RNA sequence: AAAACUUUCAGCAACGGAUCUCUUGGCUCUCGCAUCGAUGAAGAACGCAGCGAAAUGCGAUACGUAAUGUGAAUUG
RNA sequence: GCGAAACCACAGCCUGGGGAACGGGCCAGGCAA
RNA sequence: UUGAGAAGCUCAGACGAGUAGGCAGGCGUGGAGGUUUGUGACGAAGCCUUGGGCGUGAGCCUGGGUCGAACAGCCUCUAGUGCAGAUCUUGGUGGAAGUAGC
RNA sequence: UUUCAAUGGCCCGUCUUGAAACACGGACCAAGGAGUCUAGCAUCUAUGCGAGUGUUUGGGUGAUGAAAACCCAUCCGCGAAGGUGGGAACGCCCUUGUGGCGUGCACCAUCGAAGAGCAUAGCUGUUGGGACCCGAAAGAUGGUGAACCAUCUAGUAGCUGGUUCCUGCCGAAGUUUCCGGAUAGCAGAAACUCAGAUCAGUUUUAUGUGUAAAAUGAGAGUU
RNA sequence: AGCUAAAUAUUGGCGAGAGACCGAUAGCGAACAAGUAGAGUGAUCGAAAGAUGAAAAGAACUUUGAAAAGAGAGUUAAAUAGUACGUGAAAUUGCUGAAAGGGAAGCAUUGGAAAUCAGUCUUACCUGGGUGAGAUCAGUAGUCUCUCGAGACUAUGCA
């Protein structure tokens, strides 16, 4: 798997800097759109909270008890392996780096000046949400949140009757390494949620279930990047013991696989990729005279009709053939 | 692809070799009010690209062009303007004549 | 390729004209002894797949357009290069000001618009 | 029957896509049976031990050469058995502990797609399966 | 065959209170805390407002007084 | 003048045959105002 | 020749009753995370209407009239999710009937 | 759309009955209204890891809901305790094709004596739990003035009545046989091996109606 | 013979924070006068009942009527919000218009008739010239952001 070798850092001034990081091993990672879905389809009911009717409370009776009473010891949280959930997000980060994903999922990312973002540390000391919108406007990564805040509906439904008021898209994640101000600074930017780079959250970085969510690092927090998940062959010094994901196979383009040469020159002939359509209609031969043609190589000289006859015919007849036939 | 930015088309274009920076990922290009000139401008920039992709591309050029004509005639002609409707101008007023 | 129908009147539920309470949304009959059901003489039809239309004229307008319903002024630009097979339809909430800006932008754009008369009026 | 595989590894539906090409545009049967095994469940698909393999090309006469043991499934290792030989392998997934010890001491292993790219036809290549009773 | 009467469909007016929107209510889970009475509790009854229908509040110091605040309203 | 409850798939000429009742609907009939 | 939603496009032939039952794809309701930089006092939801359409169908889109504050398409999550019956529960309403009658 | 003209069409659901006959249930409209929630077991599939496997008892931690997420110590559970031929796949050819020479997986025959789980999620099945919904006199405890009340109670059912949207495909059996059942059979669903192989509610030929060996067709057989 | 913290329980009491919970036949029996009216000698049992509007601006006044109420008239964005008050569905009833109407009706096909909607569009294309233009054009001059030339422009001439 070849791509990318280093990554720029940008300062808050919005220019790069000559400094440079090896895109982590993370950011090879197998991407699997069904297994973060159903990591987080269940790790999403882990923060619910139980609900039931009255136990002393038949079902069609006007004030009677419903069919089969709501119990709150239904099941509210779902297990999944560890294995399954490091392996959802390290597929959730691998595809943070990706600025198709990251389109594709609605972020406003078209003049970012690169993916994976990385700023410096300066950003981590920051104090005042002035100068976090400063540094947004500067890496033009404000579209997100001009996108947020015009997206803030009422809720549809009885959703907002419960506390569930207001609705708004998701817009950048800033994954810092230390607090020291940055945590306060940018929080107050609607959209923008900031998480640790050590606790990174599937419903953080695959909202919806949904990969690709638009991540904004930052320089310590992109270094420690080789240290929380690992690589293939070493192991993260963070997490014990755990190998990122091995793959089915190394190159996922498969019209490179099949269009190479190296198949290409054994695969035999080629058909058209469309068939014409041979005998489209049926047509008699006997009706139409060039469809006989086209099966009686004959038929071009026949003369059927032959005079086999006025040439003194000899009748013929025996004498006692016509007695016995004019007999009783 | 090919699409107008304030009556002039202009061909767009990106390459896998740009496709991590988003900002400088659309290279653009300015294609010339000759018709004729436009094609020639394509082919000589998509060149050695598939015959599927530069035949895509000529299509929206010839469907631009026919839409940027479009929006000159109805400008010259002296169309109607639309004045909508307003269902409470309208209730007021029928409650207020039958009154009257 | 016409826009020709294999049928144009409705499937009605059965004895749904009989009562009220019964809805005229098809219901399969599901009775053992459903004589109409068994298909008789003198009763009604039942959907079938023999009904369906040719593939290639499947939700095609009488004159040919298929119906595409636009929200606002960005969806009516992307019919730029279907527009002699998809027909503008405009949502039935959006307001009378989007209205008039969706017709105008769609006359210009060559496409058909099929309910643009709606709550507007012209002005000479 | 099976043309579809119940999987949805999006990369198996990347692999089948690489040899539902080679199955249709060549004349091997390595291909054809390729493909079939990458649609069988995951039940079907045994574990097939590296003593196993191990045992396979160094089989009666051994006479190993270089040939590529390629199996549809993984590949998990035998600790019970102290030195691996050289292996050139092919498979779906491997285990860290068994994909160490074959590349620490002797040759390599490889997914399916660089098998294809090396023997598209299935040239000198070795198929093997688990044992499926389990 | 028209009217009357009977029937269907449409307009209009009654009748009814579904639907839709919400909502100082219910239910559910978590969380913190330890406090009734012979010094008369819980409960009940009778009273009491510039006028209360329920309803709360209050006890002949009655829809409360003292004291500490807030600082100009109660409101049919 | 004040005013129910029961009941209610829907109806309501028979003649015969209609095989399983068939008459309360089906076909031959007349009647049908 | 552009016909790579390879889950696509294309070609050919035969076939089509159905209970019990087995399999598959869909339509619809409430709410949930993502999304449409979605719709809405220039009128949301709802409602009626012999307006126009779409689908074999479940259903859907739209015009007009009322209406007045919310709502929806798409991908997934989820369940107190779809009615003609149950001498079904509740409310409403008729014929019977201006009858029995008082 | 209303109406007319000609042709038509016995009230729906249930139950009954081969079928009806039936007997039921239905005055009308709106709303409510019935396989659900959970523990156990087995199966199929999907995913992660794989001689392993399982963070969530608990501890560490989580400044932007902190009941989430993230991390791992000591246990623990469940696992772990050779030849012959037929064979999948491949190579070498070489009169090529045909085939041979081989190497021979899964497995099966034969002679014989190189572990595949664990965990999560789903589906269908089954057993419990109020257990699809509705309906049988209760009984018991404790009270009130034989009667009556309140709870235990979601007491008991083989039975009764009901059990809600669309389309598409396949679609029986309706009964042998032993004996309420285990079989079978029919229908499927999967896994296999073959069409150069077997077959047939088949027909001939002929040997003594059966049996055995030609045509007519169809790929046939297993678990 | 005796005591003893913390770890643990908690459908009650004093408060608190939330919810993929119910949304007025639901959720508590009670969103309100809720264990309230009311029923029962009694123990016990026990409901129905939310929404005018931003503001009451809640309809002065004139008139008819014994009044109740009606008609004028007023307020309002709206009275198709008038306190029987948000939307106002179905059943159901009255008036009017229409057609039809020999013991049913009913629906289905095929039309007809009456009544009514569907949708209308030569217009554009090409070619010819003249006339004035502009620019992505100058045998041209500058700035800005990018990567020489690719854009956005500012002069200047219109070949």
């Amino acid at each position: 798997a070849a791509a990318r070798p280093t990554v720029s850092i940008y300062n808050k001034d919005g220019s790069v800097s000559s400094e440079t990081l090896a895109l982590p091993f993370v950011f090879k990672a197998p991407i699997r759109p069904d297994l973060v879905r159903s990591v987080h389809t269940a790790v999403a009911k882990n923060k619910r909270q139980p609900y039931a009717v009255s136990e002393k409370a038949g079902n069609m009776c006007r004030s009677g008890r419903m069919f089969a009473p709501t119990k709150t010891w239904r099941k509210w949280h779902v297990k999944v392996n560890q294995n399954e959930k490091r392996y959802a997000i390290a597929s959730a980060v691998a595809a943070s780096g990706v600025p198709s994903l990251l389109l594709a999922r609605g972020h406003r990312i078209e003049e970012i000046p690169e993916v994976p973002l990385v700023v410096d540390d300066a950003v981590q000391s920051f104090q005042k949400t002035k100068e976090a919108v400063a540094l947004l406007k500067e890496i033009k990564a404000y579209r997100d949140v001009i996108k947020v805040a015009n997206s803030r509906k009422l809720r549809a439904g009885k959703g907002k009757l419960r506390n569930r008021r207001h609705v708004q898209r998701r817009g950048p994640l800033v994954v810092f390494n230390e607090d020291t101000g940055i945590v306060k600074a940018f929080r107050n930017i609607p959209g923008v949620e900031i998480v640790n780079v050590r606790r990174l959250n599937l419903l953080q970085l695959a909202p919806g279930g949904h990969l690709g969510r638009f991540v904004i690092w930052t320089k310590s927090a992109f270094g420690l990047l080789d240290s929380v998940f690992g690589s293939t062959t070493e192991v993260a010094q963070l997490k014990k013991n755990y190998f990122l994901p091995e793959n089915i196979i190394s190159n996922a383009d498969v019209t490179r696989l099949i269009n190479s040469d190296e198949i290409q020159s054994i695969v035999k002939a080629a058909g058209p990729s469309r068939v014409k359509r041979a005998h489209v209609q049926k047509k008699n031969p006997l009706k139409n005279k060039a469809v006989l043609s086209r099966l009686n190589p004959y038929a071009k000289a026949y003369k059927a009709n032959v005079k086999i006859n006025s040439e003194k015919t000899p009748k013929a007849a025996g004498e006692k053939f016509l007695s016995v036939l004019h007999e009783n | 692809t090919v699409r107008e930015d304030n009556g002039k088309l202009y061909l767009y274009m990106k390459t896998i070799e740009r496709a991590h920076f988003p900002s400088k990922l659309w290279q653009r290009i300015k294609l010339s009010k000759n018709y004729a000139k436009a094609l020639e401008q394509i082919d000589q920039q998509l060149l050695y690209w598939p015959g599927r992709q530069i035949h895509r591309c000529k299509q929206r050029l010839t469907r631009l062009t026919q839409y940027l004509l479009k929006a000159r005639r109805l400008a010259l002609k002296h169309q109607p303007a639309l004045i909508p409707i307003k269902p409470k101008q309208a209730h007021r007023e029928a409650s207020r004549e039958r009154k009257a | 390729v016409n826009i020709i129908k294999k049928r144009t009147k409705p499937f009605k539920r059965h004895q749904s004209d009989r009562f009220k309470r019964v809805g005229e949304s098809w219901r399969k009959p599901r009775g053992i002894d459903s004589c109409v059901r068994r298909r008789f003489r003198g009763t009604i039809s039942m959907p079938k797949i023999g009904y369906g239309n040719n593939k290639k004229t499947r939700y095609c307008m009488p004159n040919g357009l298929k119906a595409f319903l636009v929200r606002n002024v960005s969806d009516v630009e992307l019919l730029l290069m279907h527009n002699k097979t998809y027909a503008a339809e405009i949502a039935g909430n959006v307001s009378a000001r989007k209205r008039v800006e969706i017709v105008e932008k769609a006359r210009a754009l060559g496409v058909k618009v099929t309910n643009a008369g709606a709550k507007v009026r012209s002005q000479e | 029957q099976r043309s579809k595989p119940a999987s949805e590894n999006v990369y198996l539906k990347l692999l089948v896509k690489l040899y539902r090409f080679l199955a249709r545009r060549t004349d091997s049967r390595f291909n054809k049976a390729i493909l079939k095994r990458l649609f069988q469940s995951k039940t079907n698909r045994p574990p097939i031990s590296i003593s196993k393999i191990a045992a396979l090309t160094s089989r009666k006469s051994a006479s190993s050469q270089n040939k590529t043991t390629v199996v549809v499934g993984t590949v998990t290792d035998d600790e019970r058995m102290l030195t691996v030989p050289k292996l050139s392998i092919a498979a779906l997934r491997f285990t860290k502990s068994a994909r160490a010890r074959i590349l620490k001491a002797g040759g390599e292993v490889l997914t399916l797609d660089q098998l294809a790219l090396r023997a598209p036809t299935g040239s000198n290549t070795v198929l093997v399966r688990g044992k499926k009773h389990a």
